[PDB]
């Protein structure tokens, strides 16, 4: 009889997913993990006084046809769209996913965060905060700059995301 | 005078994206102040270590440094408006770092007054620049000192929202080296929170 908050990651390939999931799971910053690899993980967390139990799908994606991205989608409570402040193309294909997840689940307002990660890589940064953030604003959601290198707001994505899920599951119940 | 002091969110920000439209600022000032906003802690931090002299700033700080002063030469108020922020009890002075609380959390009779007879009815010259809101936002209330600055039409101050790392929410950036008097310095009804009324003067940095 506990809460259970399934959040699943989406991105472009690359951008950092895997690396968040394990730096927010095992403190580590887990470099080059196989690209293709796929994996769902699920711990105990204190949120907020509350404890409860968090489960994070680490896509792959290169192969997740549509009735299998159909699916998790509509499966997944809350969703980080992560992508990599140094490669603009990333940034523009979160347009995608974000589209994609809302025709499946059929709402304009799922727990969701514009995630721009490897904010520790400034000198090569493509896609600006300005640009970001308007976008977030414009989906009307939060932009977050992660870096799953030196762990900085790490924690407060996945969180973050997680009240979006408990509060989305109070207006409902 | 008469001073705006916003009291609905949407009311606020609308005003702010008004002016930050306006401001025309190159990418470089975009830049130098995602990072004023990514670490203002280090930066503010150093300025007062130097007591505002820069000339000790490696390249890459000293280069941000001159932005952030000359993008105020574009970020002006266009009418009196009220700022505000929190800050801990070093702010008052490292003598009231472990004084200036009681025990149940209120702040200290005492440690009050001295920080009256300390503070209040004069000038106060802040090294580093000054972030504030333009609401009395929840990045503050647990803070045991709130003020109120009063900043006059045609004063530097930019809505730097936009582009900050979502530090509280309604970011505005007053300029470095500012004086302001402190014209008030009362207790809330909560007993556990000064409140510090004062009058921005402006800056000694004013290049261009
Ligand atoms: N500098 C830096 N590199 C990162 C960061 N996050 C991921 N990377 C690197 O970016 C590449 C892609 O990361 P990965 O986690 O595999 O991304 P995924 O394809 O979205 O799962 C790997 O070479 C990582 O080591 C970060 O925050 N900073
Ligand atoms: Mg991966």
């Amino acid at each position: 009889s506990l809460a259970l908050h399934k959040v699943i990651m989406v991105g472009s390939g690359g951008v950092g997913k895997s690396a968040l999931t394990l730096q927010f799971m095992y403190d580590e910053f887990v470099e080059d993990y196989e690209p293709t690899k796929a994996d769902s993980y699920r711990k105990k967390v204190v949120l907020d006084g509350e404890e409860v139990q968090i489960d994070i799908l680490d896509t792959a994606g290169q192969e997740d046809y549509a009735a299998i991205r159909d699916n998790y989608f509509r499966s997944g409570e809350g969703f980080l769209c992560v992508f990599s402040i140094t490669e603009m193309e990333s940034f523009a294909a979160t347009a995608d996913f974000r589209e994609q997840i809302l025709r499946v689940k059929e709402d304009e307002n799922v727990p969701f965060l514009l995630v721009g990660n490897k904010s520790d890589l400034e000198d090569k940064r493509q896609v600006s905060v300005e640009e970001a953030k308007n976008r977030a604003e414009q989906w009307n959601v939060n932009y977050v700059e992660t870096s799953a290198k030196t762990r900085a707001n790490v924690d407060k994505v996945f969180f973050d995301l997680m009240r979006e899920i408990r509060a989305r599951k109070m207006e409902d119940s | 005078n008469t001073y705006q002091e916003f009291t609905n969110i949407d009311q606020a920000k609308a005003w702010g994206n008004a002016q930050y439209k306006k401001y025309g600022l190159s990418k470089s000032e975009k830049e130098a102040i995602v990072s004023y906003t990514k670490s203002a802690s280090e930066i503010n931090g150093k300025l007062r270590q130097n007591k505002g002299v820069i000339n000790g700033f490696p390249s890459n700080l000293i280069k941000q440094v001159e932005l952030l002063d000359k993008s105020f030469n574009k970020m002006k108020t266009p009418e009196n408006i009220m700022l505000f922020r929190g800050d801990d009890p070093a702010y008052l002075g490292t003598e009231f770092q472990n004084t200036l609380l009681n025990s149940n959390g209120t702040i200290n009779k005492t440690a009050f007054e001295k920080a009256k007879a300390k503070f209040l009815n004069k000038d106060r010259l802040e090294y580093g620049y000054i972030s504030t809101s333009l609401m009395n936002v929840s990045q503050f209330a647990g803070r045991p000192i709130i003020t109120k600055f009063k900043v006059a039409k045609g004063s530097k101050a930019g809505y730097i929202d936009p582009i900050s790392a979502f530090a509280g929410q309604l970011e505005m950036l007053l300029p470095r080296h500012s004086t302001y008097h402190i014209d008030d310095m009362r207790l809330s009804s909560d007993g556990k929170q000064i409140i510090i009324t004062a009058t921005m003067m402006g800056t000694a940095i004013n290049p261009k």
